């Protein structure tokens, strides 16, 4: 690897409708959460051969 | 036997080193390479009733090949199983058991011996001592069978014991062909059939005590340049023992060998004893049988009285016209004889009456 | 290839019997004495390309030795391999 970058990218909104957005978002019953999709544990059990 | 033993899953951890070495302890499966395993072994065994195809396999230290009846096959201009030794081994070399077959069957025999067939051998003994071939099968040979070759050694040191027994050959062109300077072996009960020649004898003092060559042209020859002299070459020549062998039908009946050779220099008429070399004596020759096998005995030293070839206890039995004759020179007439034969009547070109006892065969003259 | 079977513990007592015999079939391994292995077999085979040391070996009851390769030596003032029968040997 020689260089490696980081790309996000900022959605532009009006800073009034930010302040109201993110004053709504740091209220802790309105906090982000999610899941994963495959939901499931791995167990990966030895099978000997024949 | 349906192991129901609990298991744990693994813990994502990095495994442990697992191997699954020494699954040969001394074998030698097939396709696989010959020459890494002859060198970690002293005796290499093979699997019984395998299929084999090797090709120019280069052995430096002496192993024994216990062959279990294989079949080892070759294709290609090289020989198989080569032996190059050195003089300090004290080890011996045993090939047993094994079934050599050639790039051919039912061989072309009317094909002319030259440079491009002399490579096509079984086993090449460079200078390796003390080597054994014992209960093999060698047939459809375009170039000899077996060749010993023996560099030029000193000190009297003659030892190079080797045995040649139980073999049996068939179709090739060669039988035990031997270089110069391969002294003091034996060669006995090889059972020949359908061989152009039995023996290609360059080096001498061998012992010949059983050996039967059916329906072959030639089994002794002896001349100046032949083929298969290898480094060191014609030199103390032609000293053996040849002592109840059996060469019916090498005239007539069932062979099917054309009688020119073409030697590196010259052609030649086979005959079933040929010799014709001024400076190498006569082999021993005592209860061999012929049926229609000729002889033709050129030159030998008999320079100074130095060297009389005495046919003793043999029979020589050739009756339709010239089949089975014996021939010599007429300046050898005073050397060759005959004492102790039965015959049933047998044309003696150039060899005088009271030469030969009993009183056999037809008596001619050729100029 | 890791064997991952689980284990209970030894509950201290006395173990069964646990033996290992019966390691050579009909062999005779180096630096073994010979003369309780003829005694036992009819045929004994040997390691193949060994490097023996024997020395007055008593043979009594007829065996056959396929060697495949040994190297038998030897030093002292007896006889390898003594061979002494009786004349009912079959």
């Amino acid at each position: 690897y020689t260089q490696i970058n980081l790309y996000v990218s900022f959605f532009p909104m009006n800073y009034d409708t930010q302040s109201e957005l993110e004053l709504m978002l740091r209220n802790a019953t309105n906090d982000q959460n999610f899941s994963d999709y495959l939901g499931a544990v791995n167990n990966l059990y030895q099978i000997p051969a024949g | 036997v349906e192991e129901l033993y609990v298991i744990n899953p693994i813990n994502q951890w990095p495994a442990p080193g697992s191997f699954s070495s020494q699954k040969p302890p001394g074998t030698l499966l097939p396709g696989e390479d010959p020459e890494a395993v002859f060198k970690q072994y002293h005796v290499v065994y093979l699997v019984p009733g395998a299929q084999y195809h090797w090709k120019n396999i280069l052995i430096e230290k002496p192993v024994w090949i216990y062959g279990n009846g294989a079949t080892v096959r070759t294709s290609g201009t090289g020989p198989i199983l080569r032996i190059v030794g050195n003089r300090t081994e004290k080890r011996d070399v045993r090939i047993q058991d094994i079934s050599f077959f050639g790039e051919d069957c039912t061989p072309n025999r009317m094909e002319p011996m030259s440079e491009k067939l002399v490579y096509q051998m079984a086993i090449w003994v460079t200078d390796m001592k003390r080597v054994t071939i014992k209960g093999c099968n060698f047939t459809n040979f375009a170039g000899a069978a077996v060749f010993f070759e023996e560099t030029a050694y000193n000190g009297f040191f003659w030892s190079m014991q080797h045995l040649i027994t139980e073999c049996r050959f068939t179709g090739c062109r060669i039988g035990i062909a031997n270089g110069g300077r391969s002294e003091y072996s034996t060669a006995s009960f090889n059972n020949f059939f359908d061989c152009q020649i039995c023996f290609n004898v360059v080096g001498g003092n061998w012992n010949r005590c059983g050996n039967i060559a059916a329906n072959c042209r030639c089994v002794y020859l002896h001349t100046t340049n032949m083929w298969y002299e290898g480094a060191g070459g014609n030199f103390n020549a032609a000293h053996g023992s040849f002592t109840g062998n059996t060469m019916n039908h090498c005239d007539y009946g069932g062979n099917l060998w054309p009688t020119a050779f073409q030697l590196p220099d010259r052609e030649i008429q086979l005959a079933g004893f040929y010799f014709d070399n001024a400076r190498a004596r006569c082999p021993t020759w005592t209860g061999n049988t012929q049926y229609y096998g000729d002889m033709k005995i050129l030159n030998f030293n008999q320079a100074n009285d130095a060297a009389i070839f005495v046919i003793d206890g043999c029979a020589l039995y050739g009756q339709p016209g010239d089949t089975g004759s014996i021939e010599t020179t007429a300046a050898l007439t005073d050397k060759v004889f005959i004492q102790g034969c039965q015959g049933n009547k047998v044309t003696l070109f150039n060899i005088k009456a009271a030469n030969v006892v009993p009183a056999i065969g037809t008596i001619k003259q050729k100029p």
